[PDB]
Order: C-alpha cells, then sequence, then structure tokens
RNA sequence: GGAGCGUCGGGCCCAUACCCGGCCGUCGCCGGCAGUCGAGAGUGGACGGGAGCGGCGGGGGCGGCGCGCGCGCGCGCCCGCCCCCGGAGCCCCGCGGACGCUACGCCGCGACGAGUAGGAGGGCCGCUGCGGUGAGCCUUGAAGCCUAGGGCGCGGGCCCGGG
RNA sequence: ACCCACCCGACCCGUCUUGAAACACGGACCAAGGAGUCUAACACGUGCGCGAGUCGGGGGCUCGCACGAAAGCCGCCGUGG
RNA sequence: AGAGGGCGUGAAACCGUUAAGAGGUAAACGGGUGGGGUCCGCGCAGUCCGCCCGGAGGAUUCAACCCGGCGGCGGGUCCGGCCGUGUCGGCGGCCCGGCGGAUCUUUCCCGCGCGGGGGACCGUCCCCCGACCGGCGACCGGCCGCCGCCGGGCGCAUUUCCA
C-alpha cells in the first residue's frame, strides 16, 4: 500500500529472476585473460600491428 | 553497518516496533499498486493527478534521435569559444567578429535566453528562435543557417 | 601547526590507553600522562619532558630544540640533574621559568621531579615500616 | 601503614542490593541480570506496591564518589609494568589492579616497582 | 605611570563606595516614608468610620484593590476553562499563590476558578511575610531568591523600585508599575496550610476553604507561609 | 504535580558541527570564541552557520555576488559566505572583490584573482575583523534545491503547483484522470 | 451514659501531594572559561597652554549626575619629583598566566523527572571476524568451568582473589 | 553476598483484550538452536568530494597478483547517464 | 587416570551424600532490622603521613661567588649573510622556460586543401639586481642578556645527608 507521495513505481521482479542473477565475480579474470590472449596474438602476428587491419 | 541499524535496538522489545493492536501481517493493502481505483483511490489521485486513462496519439516506431535537438541560450553562448576570441574582438579595430559554430559544440538549436555582450558574432547553427536571432542582430551579428 | 594534528590524534594515537573509567598517555615527554592538549610531547613546537636518570641516581630534564623539528634526532636536547633534592628542582624550576619556556608546564614539571626523586624512596626502608616483626 | 589516598570522603550509597530480575528466583532459566519487564500487565513494569525494584537514574551515584572504592582510590587495571609508570603523577588518587592473566613471576615485577613510586596495589598479597 | 594609576584606581574604589552609601541612605529614607504612608492610611481609615458613627450615618470604605490568590486544588481532572485562567494566574502547582489586582475583568477570572482557589484580601503584614520569606525573583527566568537589593533594582530600578521595601509598597498600594513588580515576583510557593483544612472541595461561606473568605485569607497564610 | 507540557521543552537547534572534519572544527573553535567574547552578531551568525549542513547553506554564484555588491554603498567592503564561491559562466566581467568562503571553486577562483580580487579564508577574516566589521554578510538561495519544486499543497489539490514525484515526464506518464477536463476532472 | 443516628467543637493519625535540604539525570540560560576587574555601572587615556584649595556653589529631593580615603602629595627642598611589578606584594593586577583547558573538556545558575503502542539519543554494555595498534598477556599456566571470597557500576555488565 | 527470624508489603508470567490472578489460551525442568535479512527502485535527511557541471561504468594500458582477483593511470574523461 | 579404551574440558536440569541452619497457614518474593555463619581486612597502639620551622644529636661537599669549557633559550642592531610573501624595475628566463589555446601566419620546413613540425601572438610557469613592506617558527653567523650541566677554583657561622 502507498503512504503519502512517491513514485508510483513498478520494479520487474515477478519472475524467478534469482534463478538467472549473473554476477561478475569473472570480470577481473576476464580482463586478464583477453589482456594475455590479447598479447599473445600480437606476439602471433610478429610485424604486423597489434590492432587488426 | 548493521551495527547502526534500528533492529538492534528493538532487540528485547515484543512487536518490533510494528505495534501489537495491528501486527506486521504479509500484505494488508494488497501487492503493490493495487486498488489505484479502488481503496487505494484517495492516495493515488491526491499525489498522482492523471495516473488513469488514455491520452494523445499513439507513434509506433518512435526513434528518439530523429528527434535530437540540444539547445543552447545565448546567456551562455560565448562559453563556447575561447576568451581570446571573445577578447581578441573588443580589440582588433577592424570589426571583424568571430564565428561561433554552436553545432560543433553539440547544440543544434540557438535558443534566446539571456543578455548578450555588445560584441558582434556570426553564429551557426542549424536552428534559431525568433528572440535568438533578434538579440544576435542587436548585438552587430549575423545568424547563419547550416545543414 | 600544534592544534591541528591534535585534532587527528585526541583519540587514536598509540600511546593512549583508555580503559577503567580513566584516560592516559604514554608518549615521552608527557609530564603527568594525560591525554590533554596541554600536556602531549609530540604536539607542541616547545616540549619538557622529566624522566629519571639510567643511572638509577638522579633526574633528567627534557627540552626539545625549536631549532628543527622534522630532524628528530636532533630536536630533543637531554640533561641529567644528579643533586641535592632541593637544588634538582630549582635546576628545573629556572630551566622553565627563567628561559620563558613552557611556562604553562612547570609546576607539574617539578611534582614530577619530585616524585621521581622520591621513586630513589628506599625500598628496605619501606620493607621494615610495614611489618613490625616483634614477638613472632 | 598502607597509601593513604589524597581525600577519604564518606561516600555514600543510595542502594546496596542488586536490582534482580522479575521472576529470577522462580526459574533456573531465568538469570539475576536486570532486564526491564515489557510485558502488558506486568506488576514489576507498572511500580506496584511490594514488588521487585526498577532501576532508574535516580539511584545514581554522586559524581566525588563514583568508582570511588572502599580505600578511596580508583582502580586502574594494570597489565605490566610500563603500564604502572602512568599513575606515577596520581597514585594518591588511584591504585593499580593487576591482571588476572598475568604470571606469577612478572606480578611480582610490577609489585615492587609500584612499591617505589608509591602506588598502591589492589592485589598484591596473591599469587605467590 | 605607576603611582598616577594607583591613585586613579583607588578615587574609582572611593567614589564607589560613596555612591553604596547614598544609595543605601535612599533606601533607610524611602522606608521610613512607606513606614509613615502606611501609618496614615490606617487612621485615615478609623478617622473617617469614627466621624461617620458621629453623625447617623455610614462610612462605606474602599472596596479592596488587591487580592492574594492561593490555588488549593490538584492538578488531575481539571476543566480546560478553569485549567486556561488557573495558567493565567500563575497557579499551576497546588498551593502556589499570587497577588492579584482586583477589577471587573480580574475578578471575574476569579469567578470561573472560584472551587480551585481559595483568595482574598492580604494584610500589610502577609505582604511582608509573603515576600520576606518567599520573595523570588524571575531574573532572566531563573527563579532566584531575593537575597539583595542589586537584584530588585537590576529589574525594578527602571520603574523607581530599588528595594524590597519598594516592592512591599508597590505590591500592598497596587501603584502603576504592580503589573511589573508582580510579575517579577515568582509565584510563591507555599507548604501545606498547618493545622488542616476544614474541607477543600467546598465554599467558605458552606463550611469548606474555597472562594472568596475576604479578611480571612490572612488566618490561612499564617499557617502556610 | 505541575502543569506543563513537556512537549517541546527541547529545543532542536544545532550546537556544534555534525561534521567530523578538523579544519572546519578549528574555525568553530576560533568563532565560538569570537562570538562569546565580542559583542559582534556577525561571529554569531557566522558561528551559527558553521554548524549548518551542507543543503542548508547553498552554494553563492559569482554573478549572485556581483550583483549584491553592486548595491549602491557597501563599496570597499568583504562579502562573506559560509558556502561556496562558484562560477557563473553567463557572467563576463568580474569587479575586483574582497570575499570570504569555506571554499571557492578553481574557476570562480581565478576570474576573482585576475580581476584583483583578493580570497580570505575564515581565520584570515577574524584577523582582518574579528568584529565583523565592514562586511556583507551573503547566503545562497535556500529554496534552490529541485527538492522543494515537490514541497507543498499536494499536486491534484487545486490550486498547487507542485512537481508531482513521477518516473519519467511523457505523454503518458500522468496527464489523464485528473489533469485534462476531457478526462474526468482537473485541479 | 455508643463503638448508633442528627448537629458542632478542640486535639491528634499519614500519601509517591505541599514546604526545606541532600544526591542522580534531562531541559534551558544569545550561560561562563583559550586567561581579566568587576557587581543597580553610569567610561578610560593622551597631550598642550593657563592656573589652584580649587573643584560643576543644579531637588524636604527624600535620590539615582557627582561627593567626602586625599585631587597636591610625602619626600628631595618658593622650585623638582608624583619614578620601574623580573618586583605593587597582591581581592585586581590590562607585563605573563589554572591545581582547571581529553574545548566532543572543564565550570556555574534555574527549572523539571508517570508511561502501553510508537519514536529518537547515548551505552568505557555484550557476542563473533577483519585493518590498525597496545616492544599487550600466556606452560612461572590462555580459553572455558566452578566459587557462603573482595569490589565497582542506576543498569546492560565488569574487574580482581581461590579452585 | 549464605542461612534463619520477625513486622509491613506482596495473586503468575507471556499474550489478545474496553477489561486477566482468572473458571481465557501457551508454559513439567535444563542445555544448545531460534525470527525484521539481503538485492533492486524510489523519496527525504545527514557526511564527504567536485561544482554548471558531475560521473564511472563498460573497455583498455600497467604483472607471474604473495598480499591483487586489489592499487594506479586513460584526447577512452566522456559514447553515454 | 581429579586423562582408564564412548577416556580433553566436563556447565545446567536432576540425584546421592557430607556440613550448617530452619520447619503447623504450599513455596518463593519486595522493604526494613536483628541473630548466626562463611571468609576478608585488621591491631598483639592504627594512633596515619607530608611541608616548613625551633631546639638537640650525628655525617658528606656545597651551594652564594668568581674563573675555564660545553649546551640551551630569548632578543633586538635585522648588524652581516641565507630564507620567502605582496608590490614595483629589468622584458631580463622569453629562442639558453615549458605546456595550453577554435589567437594568428600556409612569407617558413617536412609529409601528403589536410596532418606533423617550426615561426609569431596571448594565457600561464622562471633568472638578475635594487627599493618598500609582512621580518613571517624559514634559517645561519657574531654580539648581548638569562638559564642549565661539567670541571676549575672556594673548607665551613656555609650548602647538604641522616636520626
Ligand atoms: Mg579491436
Ligand atoms: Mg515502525
Ligand atoms: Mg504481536
Ligand atoms: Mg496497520
Ligand atoms: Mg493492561
Ligand atoms: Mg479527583
Ligand atoms: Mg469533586
Ligand atoms: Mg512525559
Ligand atoms: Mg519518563
Ligand atoms: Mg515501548
Ligand atoms: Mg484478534
Ligand atoms: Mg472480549
Ligand atoms: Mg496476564
Ligand atoms: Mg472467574
Ligand atoms: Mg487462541
Ligand atoms: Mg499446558
Ligand atoms: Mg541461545
Ligand atoms: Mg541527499
Ligand atoms: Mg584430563
Ligand atoms: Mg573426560
Ligand atoms: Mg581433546
Ligand atoms: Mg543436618
Amino acid at each position: 500500500a502507498p503512504s503519502r507521495n512517491g513514485m508510483i513505481l513498478k520494479p520487474h521482479f515477478h519472475k524467478d529472476w534469482q534463478r538467472r542473477v549473473a554476477t561478475w565475480f569473472n570480470q577481473p579474470a576476464r580482463k586478464i585473460r583477453r589482456r594475455k590472449a590479447r598479447q599473445a596474438r600480437a606476439r602471433r602476428i610478429a610485424p604486423r600491428p597489434a590492432s587488426g587491419p | 553497518p548493521s551495527r547502526l541499524r534500528k533492529t538492534r535496538k528493538l532487540r528485547g522489545h515484543v512487536s518490533h516496533g510494528h505495534g501489537r493492536i495491528g501486527k506486521h501481517r504479509k500484505h494488508p493493502g494488497g501487492r503493490g499498486n493495487a486498488g489505484g481505483m479502488h481503496h487505494h483511490r484517495i492516495n493515488f489521485d491526491k499525489y498522482h493527478p492523471g495516473y488513469f486513462g488514455k491520452v494523445g496519439m499513439r507513434h509506433y516506431h518512435l526513434k528518439r534521435n530523429q528527434s535530437f535537438c540540444p539547445t543552447v541560450n545565448l546567456d551562455k553562448l560565448w562559453t563556447l569559444v575561447s576568451e581570446q576570441t571573445r577578447v581578441n574582438a573588443a580589440k582588433n579595430k577592424t570589426g571583424a567578429a568571430p564565428i561561433i559554430d554552436v553545432v560543433r559544440s553539440g547544440y543544434y538549436k540557438v535558443l534566446g535566453k539571456g543578455k548578450l555582450p555588445k560584441q558582434p558574432v556570426i553564429v551557426k547553427a542549424k536552428f534559431f528562435s525568433r528572440r535568438a536571432e533578434e538579440k544576435i542582430k542587436g548585438v552587430g551579428g549575423a545568424c547563419v543557417l547550416v545543414a | 601547526s600544534a592544534h591541528l594534528q591534535w585534532m587527528v590524534v585526541r583519540n587514536c594515537s598509540s600511546f593512549l590507553i583508555k580503559r577503567n573509567k580513566q584516560t592516559y598517555s604514554t608518549e615521552p615527554n608527557n609530564l603527568k600522562a594525560r591525554n590533554s592538549f596541554r600536556y602531549n610531547g609530540l604536539i607542541h613546537r616547545k616540549t619538557v619532558g622529566v624522566e629519571p636518570a639510567a643511572d638509577g641516581k638522579g633526574v633528567v630534564v627534557v627540552m626539545k630544540r625549536r631549532s628543527g623539528q622534522r630532524k628528530p634526532a636532533t630536536s630533543y636536547v637531554r640533561t641529567t640533574i644528579n643533586k641535592n633534592a632541593r637544588a634538582t628542582l630549582s635546576s628545573i624550576r629556572h630551566m622553565i621559568r627563567k628561559n620563558k619556556y613552557h611556562p604553562d608546564l612547570r609546576m607539574a614539571a617539578i611534582r614530577r621531579a619530585s616524585a621521581i626523586l622520591r621513586s630513589q624512596k628506599p625500598v628496605m626502608v619501606k620493607r621494615k615500616r610495614t611489618r613490625p616483626t616483634k614477638s613472632s | 601503614a598502607a597509601l593513604r589516598p589524597l581525600v577519604k570522603p564518606k561516600i555514600v550509597k543510595k542502594r546496596t542490593k542488586k536490582f534482580i530480575r522479575h521472576q529470577s528466583d522462580r526459574y533456573v532459566k531465568i538469570k539475576r541480570n536486570w532486564r526491564k519487564p515489557r510485558g502488558i500487565d506486568n506488576r514489576v513494569r507498572r511500580r506496584f506496591k511490594g514488588q521487585i525494584l526498577m532501576p532508574n537514574i535516580g539511584y545514581g551515584s554522586n559524581k566525588k564518589t563514583k568508582h570511588m572504592l572502599p580505600s578511596g582510590f580508583r582502580k586502574f587495571l594494570v597489565h605490566n609494568v610500563k603500564e604502572l609508570e602512568v599513575l606515577l603523577m596520581c597514585n594518591k588518587s588511584y591504585c593499580a589492579e593487576i591482571a588476572h592473566n598475568v604470571s606469577s613471576k612478572n606480578r611480582k615485577a610490577i609489585v615492587e616497582r609500584a612499591a617505589q613510586l608509591a602506588i598502591r596495589v589492589t592485589n598484591p598479597n596473591a599469587r605467590l | 605611570n605607576f603611582a598616577e594609576l594607583k591613585i586613579k584606581r583607588l578615587r574609582k574604589k572611593f567614589a564607589q563606595k560613596m555612591l553604596r552609601k547614598a544609595r543605601r541612605k535612599l533606601i533607610y529614607e524611602k522606608a521610613k516614608h512607606y513606614h509613615k504612608e502606611y501609618r496614615q492610611m490606617y487612621r485615615t481609615e478609623i478617622r473617617m468610620a469614627r466621624m461617620a458613627r458621629k453623625a447617623g450615618n455610614f462610612y462605606v470604605p474602599a472596596e479592596p484593590k488587591l487580592a492574594f490568590v492561593i490555588r488549593i486544588r490538584g492538578i488531575n481532572g481539571v476543566s480546560p476553562k478553569v485549567r486556561k485562567v488557573l495558567q493565567l494566574l500563575r497557579l499551576r502547582q497546588i498551593f502556589n499563590g499570587t497577588f492579584v489586582k482586583l477589577n471587573k475583568a480580574s475578578i471575574n477570572m476569579l469567578r470561573i476558578v472560584e472551587p480551585y482557589i481559595a483568595w482574598g484580601y492580604p494584610n500589610l503584614k502577609s505582604v511582608n511575610e509573603l515576600i520576606y520569606k518567599r520573595g523570588y525573583g524571575k531574573i532572566n527566568k531563573k527563579r532566584i531568591a531575593l537575597t539583595d537589593n542589586a537584584l530588585i533594582a537590576r529589574s525594578l530600578g527602571k520603574y523607581g523600585i530599588i528595594c524590597m521595601e519598594d516592592l512591599i509598597h508597590e505590591i500592598y498600594t497596587v501603584g502603576k508599575r504592580f503589573k511589573e513588580a508582580n510579575n517579577f515576583l515568582w509565584p510563591f510557593k507555599l507548604s501545606s496550610p498547618r493545622g488542616g483544612m476544614k474541607k477543600k472541595t467546598t465554599h467558605f461561606v458552606e463550611g469548606e476553604d474555597a472562594g472568596n473568605r475576604e479578611d480571612q485569607i490572612n488566618r490561612l497564610i499564617r499557617r502556610m507561609n | 504535580g505541575v502543569d506543563i507540557r513537556h512537549n517541546k521543552d527541547r529545543k532542536v537547534r544545532r550546537k556544534e558541527p555534525k561534521s567530523q572534519d578538523i579544519y572546519l572544527r578549528l574555525l568553530v573553535k576560533l568563532y565560538r570564541f569570537l562570538a562569546r567574547r565580542t559583542n559582534s552578531t556577525f561571529n554569531q551568525v557566522v558561528l551559527k552557520r558553521l554548524f549548518m549542513s551542507r543543503t542548508n547553506r547553498p552554494p553563492l554564484s559569482l554573478s549572485r555576488m556581483i550583483r549584491k555588491m553592486k548595491l549602491p554603498g557597501r563599496e570597499g567592503k568583504t562579502a562573506v559566505v559560509v558556502g561556496t564561491i562558484t562560477d557563473d559562466v553567463r557572467v563576463q566581467e568580474v569587479p575586483k572583490l574582497k570575499v570570504c568562503a569555506l571554499r571557492v571553486s578553481s574557476r570562480a577562483r581565478s576570474r576573482i584573482l585576475k580581476a584583483g580580487g583578493k580570497i580570505l579564508t575564515f581565520d584570515q577574516l577574524a584577523l582582518d575583523s574579528p568584529k565583523g566589521c565592514g562586511t556583507v554578510l551573503l547566503s545562497g538561495p535556500r529554496k534552490g534545491r529541485e527538492v522543494y519544486r515537490h514541497f507543498g499543497k499536494a499536486p491534484g489539490t487545486p490550486h498547487s503547483h507542485t512537481k508531482p514525484y513521477v518516473r519519467s515526464k511523457g505523454r503518458k506518464f500522468e496527464r489523464a484522470r485528473g489533469r485534462r477536463a476531457s478526462r474526468g476532472y482537473k485541479n
């Protein structure tokens, strides 16, 4: 029940959302992995720009 | 910080701050915005005048970038450029007037709030107000349309 | 400043010691062991500190220069006074009063020295006084 | 000939018995430790005649003699020797308690040092 | 520098001591006058009646100016109109009292609080005994006992009232400056009535203690003050 | 038993600042002293303001500080502001001012000093004028905060112009039954 | 011949009410104290000429704004001084300032103090783990446990002794 | 503070209730366990930083992370909010 | 083994016993005293200490003073020099001072009208000396005054210690 003034607000937590929460504890581990993989790809394409084409 | 919160101070007391005549039952009003019309109506129509009902035209595939038109007021037009354009001017003695490309700085329209200092300009912009035009002319300048 | 760093320190210093409804302070060159602004060795541009002598006889006064704090190695300047009690006090008195240095302190500095010269009282004499040791 | 405190006034206490907890007598599960009652009817919590008393700030000690031991001192729980030398400049107003957990060798080391400085100890003749 | 200043400070010191002496002497003469004034008032009321009585006549003396009003019942279950007036007489606690100048307005306010008060026309002695034994100033809103005239003066001296005696004369004659001298006095916290009362709840006329008892308020004053 | 209501016996005003920061607290120590020992009520007002909340000491724009000193007669003075001095990009020519502030933003600082302005701290103001003599005590607009536009007689209460808390403005967020005449009614 | 009923006296009895006093807390005081004169405060101080027992010859006012501990004065000798606290000796000291001043401290005056539901503040109340910190404590005995032992705190609780 | 005596006082708590010592319910006793949490969104208050701006994400550059899945920096500093 | 194979610590309920005390209004409780126990602190006078003083005994070197040395403080002449704030002079760092700029110039250079770099210009940051002023806890050097320590002097109406 609403009590005296406030946004009549609609949250979208009626489905079973806690079954599909996606945490981000990866992200540092991820960020590194990309970065290694990046440095490897440079080293493979030896004098070619790391960039791409 | 649980340490600071209220339930630490309620420990010992029976009702936990929810009273003992009426209690803390689950959902006595109904869940959420239930009763907007019936039984919660007064709150809705004294803090949300106009919740209920349709109005105006539908618009199916709205794409916001078509209507993109960020405005800027004369108020702070000179802010767009380095002070030393506004200084090398009120000086110079050619009656030059420096250009101000407003679209470069990220505003499309030029509306007309504020006093513009007596110091000629050439304002390039996608759109202008009527008043913004007038003020600009009164300074001794020239509005300039750009695509 | 003095006051600024007292704001930083007043409740947090390692030298402080609350407990048992009192508070105290263990920082050196604090005569009276108070967690006070007045009686704080570390904070003030000019400082007094009356420790006992390592000998076991006598007292050391510990002035602070003003020359250069920033350089703690050189900052304090110690001075043993190992004299006939009444004299010791007077030397401390003059150090404090006639140099116009930390005039606020001074009587506290005298009482400290006094208590230190009490300390070096006689331990053996005290033992004799407490127990009569007569007729088993 | 023990260490006299500076001033030995008459401590005067408003209440001597412990406030005990309602129905701590009747039950082994309830402990003496005071608890305010919050019961809707409660002889005690609504101050009837003939019941166990409720502690107020009314019973409070006089500020001069609050925490004053019978001897006239206030405790200060010393933990090692270095910690004593604090009391050096009080001695006439604070005494030294030595801690339970301190060893019987260095209990001794504290006691004789306090005896130099004339700080009264509140549990000296003990560990041995 | 030194001996010039010293003498200047000694001069100052003396000029104070002189003034103190002066104001003391004023106080002393002000009393002496008020002694003569109350004497003259007392006799010249008797004077009058005797002279009416000499003729086949009557001397109806003045209706009283001033009355002491004691709150004689407690602070539970009391009607809102009464309660308001009782806190317009400053009669909040039971057995508080105030002087009150009489007039159509004032008297009727006492009429609306009748079974809550005992009141009437105080004696000279009553005004003295109340002021000397239980005379407390309102001085920066702190009830403070009138230990010296430096207190009374400090507050009421802008009215010509510079001592306990002046105060008593302002209260008793109901002067110009009564409102300000009477409000200065903190309401009189009197003890319980020694020897007891007759009946709290009923009017004087009908045996009890409440209401106007005119002359007899002075007996009650003595057994409470 | 006495009849007083004990209801509004405790006054709710602040005494110290609620902040724990040490430099402000030194200013408070200084202005407590001055407040009590000087007759100047300037010190009292300043002291009072040092205890107030961020909300309660709003920023004073440079243009607002200009125009308040442009006023006739308060010339060769010092403006004082327990809040912060901010820039106005929509003012150009800045006269040479004298200013006290707890803060001045980096732009506002430049503009003033470029003009030949002097900036003072509050410890500096005290030495300069311990009884607040020859000062202009200004304040930022208290009721600037967008907050206040929701305060008052509620929306949907005839003749109120009180912003409702709404998730997002647009055609279909409110503006139906209770604003149009066409839809029920309007207030 | 009331220990009954109606009318009335004195006298005495006691509530957490009233009065005085103590002590605790809360509220209030534009409260006080970062080191100074001062108690209805109603000035202080240069400095220049002219002078001196002169003064400011104003109300039965009973009086506050002016008077009798000195203004000039004792000493050096009509003229000079009327001197400095590293020393006037102090009830006021403006030359420097607590035993006191953790300024979140310390101190002073008043007033007041029922409380369910409920709200807020403070807890050097209590539990477990983390960063700091105690040149902490501990096999010369930690934690826990038990105790007609000693104490502190209004209380949550706490500290010591012995086992 | 252990026990005993005596005078006065004194019904059993919890709870729902206008009203509970109730012939209203729950409760033989002790130990341990045991109930206003976390996430999201809003609003107001307060504290801090910057202020016509502010912002940090997401991404990237710096390390094998002992402490680091931290810390730092970015014409990305502002795509964008 | 007061760790004995379901055995570390070993709480409470509950039970056994041992000791003490009580006992016809179920017990238990609050307030107030009394009696008894348990221990705890004593005292085999607790007359408790500390200043200063007067007297009476006994014992070491001084203090006061100079002299020599060291260290510290404070000061102004800012005296001499280092130090830094505001201002003015050098246009002097300006290219031997860099960044920033929608200020300018493609008279320039290089790379392809644009990019990069010069070159002007403005804003900002640094050298040279003189002058005025805040002479600022930012330091040195001499001189002064004062303090303290060590050692020299001083032998005893002194200055200590002790009873
Ligand atoms: Mg890529
Ligand atoms: Mg609630
Ligand atoms: Mg309930
Ligand atoms: Mg409800
Ligand atoms: Mg009830
Ligand atoms: Mg009644
Ligand atoms: Mg009635
Ligand atoms: Mg209340
Ligand atoms: Mg209450
Ligand atoms: Mg409650
Ligand atoms: Mg129900
Ligand atoms: Mg019912
Ligand atoms: Mg019940
Ligand atoms: Mg029944
Ligand atoms: Mg039921
Ligand atoms: Mg049952
Ligand atoms: Mg549990
Ligand atoms: Mg906020
Ligand atoms: Mg074992
Ligand atoms: Mg076992
Ligand atoms: Mg084990
Ligand atoms: Mg037996």
